[PDB]
């Protein structure tokens, strides 16, 4: 069922941090668009647009880091340990969380949270 | 290479009328015109296959369409005059009260 | 214009004609065929005429009421001599009379 | 089922087709040299 | 015993007085409505019960042919 | 073109084509054994067999060229 | 807009259309390989599913 | 010639009563004579007598509708699904019917012309339910549809039904524009738009290796646009605001027949043809995002028409998962869930549109009336019971499918997420009857009775809606009908 | 060639349909846009559609429009905003669909490449279909009134739907 892969753990993070990244730029981008103008802004469209751009870069390099934090503890924690199971992951899920996620809120029961929703949801696959 | 061209043509009127849609926040007079394209860009997709194939079903389809784009701007614009009448102004801020 | 009055589901009573002409379905009216014509129109008028007593319209109410209750008795009769012809619903009488004439 | 498609309900186009298969606007064009 | 027409009965006669007490009315407002509503809850329930009738007979024809079409797959 | 109009007033190009295949799988309880006259239906509507062809002798062409 | 606006727009649409041309060409061009990959994946496939039932 | 008809009796019929009722309100609405009269209820009343005389001619004519099939085939197909779908459609326009006329007297809405658009709708989807091709699919839904924005906008000097009507034909042209598309790819990829010439050539394959795109997303596009009309998340965002900004009797209507209608064209376009996997997983990922979304929002909403919008939108996710398992108890799961959520919302909206003479909008309105009108509160107490699915009420049968499926078809997360959104649904109603009974507000609304029709429709459903578990064989062995007669 | 002439100009009228500030010249680029659709019918040899589409679209549905928009005397102040923030999401929406729409032909309908050798001699003629052809007009004709006329009266009941509605929703009566 899983026998079409050619792996490398480092290949796999850095395929993570730039799935992430794309993911998180497309994300930054719909956000960015969702959002009206601040009102000082209606009459001038440049402005406007550096908003959404840095939305874009700074939803992008969340993503990325969550992206590739997360398999590369996942592997991390495989190789050293070397046995394949959900728990393998569970653990890269909560750092990921944890760490990327209470960086950007500032607050440690954000990063709890965030790392016990990750793991549990890495832990149903 | 026709067969391409043409489809292109009308995939090109189809995506104008979705990028109407995205550019016009503040003009939904526009929407109902981007609408309208992505409805001619269908109907030119059903004479061009139909073109292609040697089947007349394509046709028959084309002008029933037809019918139905001039049924549905002549309701959208009597929505939007009602619309105007009511409220003095088309802008969409006017036109967001019920919500959640 | 190719016609074919062939049904989807077989008529499970003996077919005493396969597309019976308008004015033989109509001459099948038995009893039971004019007495839902007029119990529908006659439901028809009535309704028509309870309902046009607000407006002030009673009469005229009645008119269009009555209009299409025989319109739907009318429909739902020939319906049942059509069926009962073509062998759809139990034609006792239909056999009866076309295995004499 | 095994061959939905086999049933009758689902062979209408094969009967009525071949009614209308000598109507003006679908017959084969030396059908009108011969006939 | 327990007849459909004794349940369509009751529960015509129930429906009068539910509705009379929706609208703050007293339970036997009009109670001719009361005789009529059991007659057609009467008659509702017997037909309701030759309906289930011819409805399994149906069911039963419909997953004779079901059956069938299945068994064929093994010849 | 499974109706058999033409947009000329005659049988449709593919119509044939349609109609041996409809009657393939009227009878034929297992879609695989009409598979030929299905892709024949399709090249039919499309084309894409015949010009891919033509398009190896145009390359080959070129290639030789 | 100017006229010669519309007009520098419509040359500009020229060009593009032009170049979706020589896109089509190229699609067109590389049927064959396509269609040699999908012989690969699709056997591989095959071969796949024939032995992992010899088990 | 004239016999090859009787398979149209019922809509001949319904449009020439339709056309007659037309031309009776236009004269005698303009008469000076008659003082101008409002004819809103007597046209009212003969257009349900209307209805009622077309549900005979097509109940008592089931073998008839079937007679001439082949020369009607390439228009539209009736059997016995079609015929069973366009009875229940009659049956829900009748009683919507019935519950306006308290509406039409009181507001003094007196424009005749919504019961002419009213069965011209019905019409549009009695041809909707046996259409058998793309052309007639969408002309059918195209005529469904225009009635629909004309009557979303029928308060015309009001902001919010002007609102609802504007969002609607922009939404609704949208999305028709998206199937139209999708239509167009498929007719360019196979050549055919009839149901039977797309089964013949879709089967067998699905996707094998070399799948037509142009198939697959005409499939897509289609799709969107059938999701768009079971407001399925995430193309749902139009019923709230078209259900809360339309005159009640229309939010009534819109609630339960256009969904009987999409239903039978969804069935009959996708359970029939055959793409496969794909089309399931659209509808299963849709179910999913339905419960959960309609669930956190009806729990934020303060108004009982949003409430209720929400309510739908997370039962047509419960419904959807039926049509997602793709086997014959997965389509007669769907087809019961949708009668039991008719009825169900037949209850609620003639509760409703019985408050509404009052002018219910908050759920805190409800509070005390208990007390002020106690058969009421325990009769709209029920109906939210069944809503929340305890047994042994009806709502239950539907619930006890989605937890059947989802240990049936193999899927847990789905079962979990039934799990969560059930309790959070129990929540938000229970809300309700926390509202009517326990809480003692410092002011009352008095509400003012209710008209008969509501009173007897009322009662009816709420008996339908305690005692169906105890014979519940009818329904149950129509619906397997159904799910049988669409293949045999 | 001339296909990419008729695809510029309808392009470039189609963005000036979305982007033109006044909205009565944004249904004038419109007219140009059914125009150039008209040119193509021509190019396709259905001239009924070619005229349909003159007569119709333009003729009386694009009058409508215009009446409406000038009548309603709209200021560029109530539906003006600035674009330039929709280019990062326009670019990925429009690319989306272009790489998988404007190519959705390519695998099914594949072109055939133009070669040098006159393959124009291998066309082959059946001058049976040509003794007594037939026009777009009669060929659609054969068909809309007797095999599909339910679809022809449905659409009737659409039209009708629309006259009602149209006087319903804004008829006020002197």
């Amino acid at each position: 069922r899983y026998l079409e892969e050619e792996d490398g753990p480092l290949m796999k993070t850095i395929k993570g941090s730039i799935t992430g990244f794309g993911a998180g730029t497309i994300y930054g981008t719909i956000l960015a668009t969702w959002k009206d103008v601040p009102r000082v802004e209606r009459n001038v469209a440049l402005p406007g647009l550096i908003r959404t751009l840095k939305m874009m870069g700074t939803h992008g390099l969340t993503f990325a880091a969550i992206g590739g934090v997360y398999i590369g503890v996942e592997q991390l924690v495989q190789n050293f340990r070397s046995k394949r199971d959900f728990y393998n992951g569970a653990i890269g899920g909560f750092v990921a969380g944890a760490s990327v996620l209470g960086y950007r809120a500032r607050s440690i029961p954000t990063a709890i949270a965030a790392g016990a929703t990750l793991a549990v949801t890495s832990a149903l696959i | 290479m026709d067969l391409i061209k043409y489809f292109t043509f009308s995939m090109i009127i189809f995506i104008l009328g979705i990028w109407g849609i995205l550019l016009n926040r503040r003009n939904i007079l526009i929407m109902l015109m981007s609408i309208e394209l992505m409805l001619l860009a269908v109907n030119l997709n059903f004479l061009v296959f139909s073109v292609s194939l040697d089947d007349m079903m394509g046709q028959v389809f084309a002008l029933l369409v037809l019918t139905v784009a001039a049924a549905e701007s002549a309701i959208g614009l009597a929505i939007f005059v009602i619309t105007f009448r009511v409220r003095g102004t088309i802008a969409v801020e006017f036109i967001n009260s019920i919500q959640g | 214009m190719n016609t074919d009055i062939t049904a989807l589901e077989k008529a499970q009573y003996p077919v005493v004609d396969r597309n019976p002409a308008f004015t033989k379905v109509v001459g099948n009216f038995s009893t039971l065929d004019y007495l839902r014509f007029s119990t529908i129109t006659g439901i028809s008028v009535t309704v028509g005429y309870l309902s046009g007593i607000k407006p002030g319209i009673k009469g005229p109410s009645m008119v269009t009421g009555g209009l299409i209750g025989l319109m739907g008795g009318f429909m739902y009769a020939y319906q049942n001599s059509a069926g009962r012809l073509m062998g759809f619903f139990p034609n006792d009488g239909e056999v009866a009379s076309y295995q004499k004439r | 089922p095994y061959g939905f498609w086999t049933f009758e309900r689902h062979n209408a186009q094969l009967r009525w087709d071949p009614q209308i298969s000598q109507v003006a606007g679908r017959r084969d064009p030396y059908d009108d040299l011969l006939e | 015993p327990i007849s459909a027409t004794m349940v369509g009965a009751l529960l015509g006669l129930g429906t009068q007085m539910y509705s009379n007490a929706l609208r703050k009315l007293p339970y036997m407002r009009h109670p001719w409505e009361h005789v009529v509503g059991m007659g057609l809850g009467a008659v509702f329930a017997n037909q309701l019960v030759k309906w289930d009738v011819k409805l399994k007979e149906d069911l039963d024809v419909m997953l004779a042919k079901a059956r069938a079409a299945n068994e064929r797959r093994y010849f | 073109m499974a109706s058999g109009w033409g947009i000329t007033g005659n049988k449709g190009r593919c119509y044939d084509f349609w109609m041996d295949f409809s009657e393939c799988m009227s009878h034929c309880r297992e879609p695989k054994d009409c598979t030929l006259l299905r892709e024949d239906y399709l090249e039919c509507l499309h084309h894409s067999k015949e010009f891919q062809r033509r398009n190896r002798i145009y390359k080959e062409e070129q290639r030789k060229l | 807009v100017k006229v010669l606006t519309y007009f520098g727009m419509t040359l500009a649409a020229f060009a593009f259309w032009q170049s979706m041309d020589k896109v089509h060409v190229w699609i067109a061009l590389h049927q064959d390989e396509k269609q040699e990959r999908m012989e690969k994946e699709a056997e591989v496939r095959r071969v796949r599913a024939e032995l992992l039932r010899k088990a | 010639m004239f016999n090859l008809f009787l398979a149209v009796f019922p809509e001949i019929f319904i449009i020439n009563a339709t056309f007659i009722l037309l031309i009776h309100g236009v004269v005698f609405s303009t008469s000076k004579k008659y003082d101008y009269p409002p004819l809103a209820s007597n046209v009212g009343w003969l257009g349900l007598l209307s209805v009622l005389i077309t549900l005979l001619l097509l109940a008592a004519g089931a073998p008839l509708l079937t007679i001439a099939h082949l020369f009607w085939n390439n228009l539209f197909r009736r059997d016995n699904f079609t015929y069973f779908c366009q009875i229940f459609l009659l049956l829900s326009t009748a009683g919507t019917i019935s519950m306006c006329f308290d509406f039409f007297d009181q507001e003094r809405f007196d424009a005749f012309e919504f019961i002419v658009l009213i069965l011209l709708s019905t019409c549009g989807m009695l041809f909707m339910i046996s259409a058998y091709d793309l052309i007639a699919m969408y002309l059918a839904i195209e005529l469904q549809s225009l009635c629909f924005y004309v009557i979303a906008a029928s308060k015309r000097k009001s902001e919010f039904s002007t609102e609802a009507g504007l969002k609607y034909l922009i939404l609704g042209a949208f999305s028709s524009g998206i199937l139209l598309f999708g239509c167009s790819m498929i007719y360019g990829s196979t050549g055919a738009t009839h149901f039977d010439q797309l089964a013949k050539i879709l089967t067998g394959y699905e996707i094998t290796g070399a799948r037509s795109s142009g198939i697959f997303m005409g499939i897509l596009f289609i799709a969107v646009g059938f999701l768009f009309k079971i407001t399925a998340v995430p193309f749902h965002m139009w019923a709230p605001d078209i259900y809360e900004g339309s005159p009640t009797p229309v939010t009534a209507f819109l609630s339960i027949a256009p969904k009987i209608s999409i239903f039978a064209n969804i069935l009959r376009v996708f359970i029939y043809g055959s793409y496969g996997a794909t089309l399931q997983q659209i509808f299963f990922f849709c179910s999913i995002a339905s419960m959960i979304l309609g669930a956190l929002a009806a729990m934020a909403q303060t108004k009982v028409k949003r409430l209720l919008a929400y309510s739908s939108i997370g039962h047509v996710g419960y419904i959807c998962i039926g049509f997602s398992c793709g086997t014959i108890e997965g389509i007669q799961s769907l087809l019961i869930g949708i009668f039991i959520y008719a009825l169900m919302t037949m209850d609620a909206f003639a509760i409703v549109l019985a408050l509404r003479q009052t002018r219910v909008k908050y759920i805190a309105d409800l509070g005390a009336l208990a007390k002020t009108n106690p058969i009421l509160a325990i009769t709209f107490s029920i109906t939210m019971f069944s809503y929340a699915g305890i047994p042994p009420l009806a709502g239950f049968c539907s619930k006890f499918y989605l937890f059947f499926a989802a240990l049936g078809c193999g899927a847990y997360f789905l079962a979990l997420v039934g799990v969560v959104t059930s309790v959070i649904g129990c929540f938000y109603y229970i809300r309700l009857v926390k509202r009517m009974f326990f809480d003692t507000p410092r002011t009352w609304i008095l509400y003012e009775p209710m008209d008969r029709n509501k009173s007897l429709l009322l009662a009816m459903t709420s008996f339908f809606i305690t005692l169906f578990l105890l014979y519940p064989s009818p329904l149950f062995s129509v619906t397997h009908q159904m799910a049988l007669s669409l293949y045999l | 060639m001339i296909l990419s002439v008729l695809s510029s100009l309808a392009l470039v009228s189609g963005l000036m349909v979305v982007r033109a500030k006044n909205p009565v010249h944004s249904v004038l680029f419109f007219i140009l846009v059914f125009c150039d659709t008209s040119g193509l019918l021509l190019l396709l040899g259905l001239d009924f559609f070619a005229m349909i589409f003159l007569v119709v679209y333009i003729g009386a549905i694009a009058v409508l429009f215009l009446f409406v928009v000038m009548m309603f005397h709209i200021q560029i102040a109530e539906i003006h905003e600035e674009v330039l923030r929709y280019l990062p999401v326009s670019g990925i929406i429009g690319l989306i669909f272009w790489w998988e729409m404007f190519f959705i032909l390519d695998n099914e309908s594949i072109p055939l490449l133009p070669t040098q050798r006159n393959t124009t001699s291998l066309r082959y003629t059946v001058y049976a279909g040509k003794v007594r052809s037939w026009t777009n007009l009669e060929t659609l004709g054969n068909l809309l009134y007797t095999y599909y006329f339910v679809w022809f009266l449905v659409s009737s009941l659409i039209l009708l739907v629309a006259m009602i509605g149209a006087i319903v929703l804004t008829m006020h009566r002197t």
